[PDB]
C-alpha cells in the first residue's frame, strides 16, 4: 500500500 | 581494462568537450542572471487547468494577438507569504529566466497584479510523465534509459552553475511532440555553492539527509534520480508508503528492494544512487557524474545523440491540434479573482 496518484511537495517537515 | 585504449581516448575526449561547453554555458548564464519580458492578464484567453497545487494552478492559455498556447502557472499571493516562499517564488523565476537547455521548460513571461503572480511557459501538449507511467503500468528498461539519460544531462547542466533542482518526480516531467522530456516546476530549484538546509520537496523523493534535518547539497539530485528511475522501471517507488512518517522512516533505513524483472545492471546503478551514505553516492564521488555516464546500464547510451536530440524516442504522444488538452486529466475549474486592493507588495517587490 502507497500513495498512487499525484505527490504534493512538502514545504516543512 | 573494460575499453580498449583507443576507446578510452574517444571517451576522454568527449568528457574533455562536456567542460568545454559546460564553461560557456556557465558564461552564458552568468551573463543572465546578472542582467535579466512582461505581459499583463487581459493579453490572455483562459482555456482549462492543467494542473493544481497548494499555491495556485496552471492554466493552459492562448495569447489573444499571436494565437500562440502557452501554460500559465498563477501563484496566489498571500498564500505564498503564508510560508517560507516568497523566496522560493523568486528563485524560480529567476532561475527559469537565466537557463538554457533542451529538456528545460522555457519561460516567456512573467508579472504580477494585484493578487497573483504570474509566469508563462512553453505548453507541452504530450502530458506529464506521470499519467502515461499510471496509465501503462511501467516502461521496459530501454524506455526508462532514454528518459534517465535526459534527466542526468540536465542535472550536470544544473550542477555545474552551482542549481540544485530539489523536486524530481514524473509529475514534473512532460513529453514533448518528440518523446523528449520537459522538465517543470522550479519552485525548489536554488542557487546553492556548498550546502543548504530547507526542509523541501515531494516524500518519496526525498534524500536520508534532508529528513534527518542535516545540511546537504546536489547530491540530493541524484538521489531522486535513483527513485524516479526505479520507479519508471517498476511502476512505484522504492520507498512506499500511505503516510509521508512511514515513507521517511524508509527512506532512512538504508534498505531497498528490487522487482525481480530488473536487471542487474539497474540493480547496481540504483544501489548506488539510494546510497545512504554520501562518501559512496554516485554523483557525489571525485569522478561526478562520470560515475553514472559510465555506468554498465547506460552502456548502449550516446549521450552527445540524446542531447543533440537525434535518438528516436520509444513513445510519440497522439497531438491533435496546438491547443489540444487531450494528454492531460481534468481539474475543478475556478474563477481567477483579481482584488482591487494590491496584496504583499512589499514581500514581492523582486519579482
Ligand atoms: N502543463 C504544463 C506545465 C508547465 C509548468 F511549468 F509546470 F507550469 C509548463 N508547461 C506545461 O505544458
Amino acid at each position: 500500500a502507497g500513495r498512487t496518484g499525484r505527490r504534493q511537495a512538502i514545504h516543512d517537515i | 581494462g573494460h575499453m580498449g585504449n583507443a576507446a578510452a581516448a574517444k571517451k576522454g575526449s568527449e568528457q574533455e568537450s562536456v567542460k568545454e561547453f559546460l564553461a560557456k554555458a556557465k558564461e552564458e548564464f552568468l551573463k543572465k542572471w546578472e542582467s535579466p519580458n512582461t505581459a499583463q492578464l487581459d493579453h490572455f484567453d483562459r482555456i482549462k487547468t492543467l494542473g493544481t497545487g497548494s499555491f495556485g494552478r496552471v492554466m493552459l492559455v492562448k495569447h489573444k494577438e499571436t494565437g500562440n498556447h502557452y501554460a500559465m502557472k498563477i501563484l496566489d499571493k498571500q498564500k505564498v507569504v503564508k510560508l517560507k516562499q516568497i523566496e522560493h517564488t523568486l528563485n524560480e523565476k529567476r532561475i527559469l529566466q537565466a537557463v538554457n537547455f533542451p529538456f528545460l521548460v522555457k519561460l516567456e513571461f512573467s508579472f504580477k497584479d494585484n493578487s497573483n503572480l504570474y509566469m508563462v511557459m512553453e505548453y507541452v501538449p504530450g502530458g506529464e510523465m506521470f499519467s502515461h507511467l499510471r496509465r501503462i503500468g511501467r516502461f521496459s528498461e530501454p524506455h526508462a534509459r532514454f528518459y534517465a539519460a535526459q534527466i542526468v544531462l540536465t542535472f550536470e547542466y544544473l550542477h555545474s552553475l552551482d542549481l540544485i533542482y530539489r523536486d524530481l518526480k514524473p509529475e514534473n516531467l512532460l513529453i514533448d511532440q518528440q518523446g523528449y522530456i520537459q522538465v517543470t516546476d522550479f519552485g525548489f530549484a536554488k542557487r546553492v555553492k556548498g550546502r543548504t538546509w530547507t526542509l523541501c520537496g515531494t516524500p518519496e523523493y526525498l534524500a536520508p539527509e534532508i529528513i534527518l534535518s542535516k545540511g546537504y547539497n546536489k547530491a540530493v539530485d541524484w538521489w531522486a534520480l535513483g527513485v524516479l528511475i526505479y520507479e519508471m522501471a517498476a511502476g512505484y517507488p522504492p520507498f512506499f508508503a500511505d503516510q509521508p512518517i512511514q515513507i521517511y522512516e524508509k527512506i532512512v533505513s538504508g534498505k531497498v528492494r528490487f522487482p525481480s524483472h530488473f536487471s542487474s545492471d539497474l540493480k547496481d546503478l540504483l544501489r548506488n544512487l539510494l546510497q545512504v551514505d554520501l562518501t559512496k553516492r554516485f554523483g557525489n564521488l571525485k569522478n561526478g557524474v562520470n560515475d553514472i555516464k559510465n555506468h554498465k546500464w547506460f552502456a548502449t547510451t550516446d549521450w552527445i545523440a540524446i542531447y543533440q536530440r537525434k535518438v528516436e524516442a520509444p513513445f510519440i504522444p497522439k497531438f491533435k491540434g496546438p491547443g489540444d488538452t487531450s494528454n492531460f486529466d481534468d481539474y475543478e475549474e475556478e474563477e481567477i479573482r483579481v482584488s482591487i486592493n494590491e496584496k504583499c507588495g512589499k514581500e514581492f517587490t523582486e519579482f
